């Protein structure tokens, strides 16, 4: 049904700002979820990047809060991800992913409401907040209850968002003292009143004061009593931040010390080292050479260059019987080299090295 | 933020086995959490939303328990997809973090590596470097100790290492290490030695050669 995919540079240069859009398929962008980016660094572990909200509102790791921006634009349905001053440890594959408030497949047709707040539920004084209450479709009637200092608020406007969900909203235009406490949703349908929504405190900020009952660590108070989870993961596009710039790989040949007490079975292998753009193809003999053969993940030394080693293991009988070339392409520079790896002979005598 | 730890870190068994996997969470979070399971090099993907709750479309062997501070992921008829990486994720508060994730491997008899050992050769000496490679082939489990000897001294801190995933049909593992120098250290020493420990070998298997020969 729903697609992510990501777009954005392959290959950037380190201290570059770098931007990556996501492309949504088979849903819109102004719907109740969350648009987030979540990274995940070469064997290390899934770390979340952020959040964007229908509102508009954005929510950031503050680990990178400094240098991370979400923004949406509903006309091409995308939502992008720019991010400043990257260091090489940036380097990592992206996924943008949906966060949405999934519902037990438990149905009552008569099932508990949800509020929300936009843009959030700490809010300055004299600045507007608005609640969202959300329930089953063909909801009457939405009601909005204050818990302490008991008043309510009906409102017949009622919109289907989906054939499963319909919403209304009260707006706050210029929140004061007495407006922070405790919020919660209650709607008629079918000719009786549904269960009470769970609490959300709204929060006042201001010049000295903060107006709050007296749950979550330090701060960041839920904004809504619905949890959102990502359902939707994008295939996620890899991105490589480095110092550096495209390198045909130096290739070396591992040749089994013609005579070593060998047994039964043998080894020789391709060094392929010091290559920049991380992808590169090594196949033995074209094709021909399958069964055995075992090529190691790239390792990215402080050089900021990627090395690895292929290997095949033969029967030790095959010294003369077959000559092997390993076949090497970089396509980013496509270089493609291919070099026969056999052993040295015992005729030329000892080789001498100095200075 | 709330700390989320799995455990165990590593696993390992056979199709058809029951597993469990643990997450907890360092305070209470009334259920808000997830599980994902990613499979080596692909996307996560959702199994349990809600602690307990089973996601559309994924199969029903996968099912998530617990609440407060301690959650259980278990899998009861374990099929060869299943052998991936799985990750918690707490939801209820402003960062939603996830877990260092556990990886799932697949059990096997236990197989001692073939131990190879390769000079430099002399096209790389040119350019003024030496890199002699050890290979351990197909062992199991990973678990395997590589150390290099120059003329009997043991080296620290000139050679990486790089091990290759579960192969598809032996469930085994290879293992490259690579000792790297300068022609001028390479040209101070005559015998470059490998020894190679592991469970499936009684004794430390030493391959080496001779500078030169
Ligand atoms: C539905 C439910 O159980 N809600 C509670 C909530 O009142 C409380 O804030 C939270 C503590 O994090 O525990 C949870």
């Amino acid at each position: 049904e729903v697609q992510l995919v990501e777009t954005g540079p392959g290959l950037m240069k380190t201290s570059g700002t770098l931007s990556l859009t996501c492309a949504v398929s088979g849903d819109y962008v102004n719907t109740n979820r969350r648009w987030s980016w979540v990274r995940q660094a070469p064997g290390k572990g899934l770390e979340w990047i952020g959040e964007v909200h229908q509102s508009g509102r954005t929510n950031y790791n503050p680990s990178l809060k400094s240098r991370v921006t979400i923004s949406v634009d509903k006309s091409k349905n995308q939502f992008s991800l720019k991010v400043d001053s990257v260091t090489a440890a940036d380097t990592a594959v992206y996924y943008c992913a949906r966060a949405s408030p999934l519902k037990s497949q438990r149905d009552t047709d008569l099932p508990r409401p949800s509020i929300s707040a936009e843009p959030g539920t700490v809010i300055p004084l004299g600045s507007h907040v608005t609640f969202v209450c959300r329930g089953p479709v063909g909801v009457q009637t939405f009601r909005l209850e204050r818990e302490r200092n008991y008043l309510y608020s009906d409102t017949e406007d009622v919109s289907q968002t989906s054939p499963s969900e319909s919403e209304a909203r009260f707006r706050i235009d210029s929140v004061n003292a007495g407006n922070a406490g405790l919020f919660r949703c209650i709607y008629y349908k079918s000719r009786k009143w549904s269960e009470q929504s769970d609490y959300l405190e709204l929060v006042v900020k201001g010049e000295d004061v903060t107006w709050a009952l007296s749950a979550c660590p330090q701060g960041e108070l839920p904004i809504s009593t619905d949890i959102y989870y990502v359902d939707v993961w994008g295939n996620g596009t890899t991105v490589t931040v480095s110092s550096a710039s495209t390198k045909g790989p130096s290739v070396f040949p591992l040749a089994p010390s013609s005579k070593s007490t060998s047994g039964g079975t043998a080894a020789l292998g391709c060094l392929v080292k010091d290559y920049f753009p991380e992808p590169v193809t090594v196949s033995w003999n074209s094709g021909a050479l399958t069964s055995g053969v075992h090529t190691f993940p790239a390792v990215l030394q402080s050089s900021g260059l990627y090395s690895l080693s292929s290997v095949v293991t033969v029967p030790s009988s095959s010294l003369g019987t077959q000559t092997y070339i390993c076949n090497v392409n970089h396509k980013p520079s496509n270089t493609k080299v291919d070099k026969k790896a056999e052993p040295k002979s015992c005729d030329k005598g000892l080789e001498v090295l100095f200075q | 933020a709330i700390r989320m730890t799995q455990s165990p870190s590593s696993l390992s068994a056979s199709p058809g086995d029951k597993v469990s996997i643990t997450c907890r969470a360092s305070q209470h979070i009334n259920d808000s959490l997830a599980w994902f399971q990613q499979r080596p090099g692909k996307a996560p993907k959702l199994l349990i939303y809600g602690a307990s709750n089973l996601h559309s479309g994924v199969p029903s062997r996968f099912s998530g328990t617990g609440s407060g501070t301690d959650f259980t992921l278990t899998i009861t008829g374990l099929q060869s997809e299943d052998f991936a990486t799985y990750f918690c994720q707490q939801c209820n508060c402003f960062p939603p973090d996830f877990g260092q994730g556990t990886r799932l491997e697949i059990k096997r008899t236990v197989a001692a590596p073939s131990v190879f050992i390769f000079p430099p050769s002399d096209e790389q000496l040119k350019s003024g470097t030496a890199s002699v490679v050890c290979l351990l082939n197909n062992f199991y489990p990973r678990e395997a100790k590589v150390q290099w000897k120059v003329d009997n001294a043991l080296q620290s801190g000139n050679s990486q290492e790089s091990v290759t995933e579960q192969d598809s049909k032996d469930s085994t593992y290879s293992l490259s290490s690579t000792l790297t120098l300068s022609k001028a250290d390479y040209e101070k020493h005559k015998v470059y030695a490998c020894e190679v420990t592991h469970q499936g070998l009684s004794s430390p298997v030493t391959k080496s050669f001779n500078r030169g020969e």
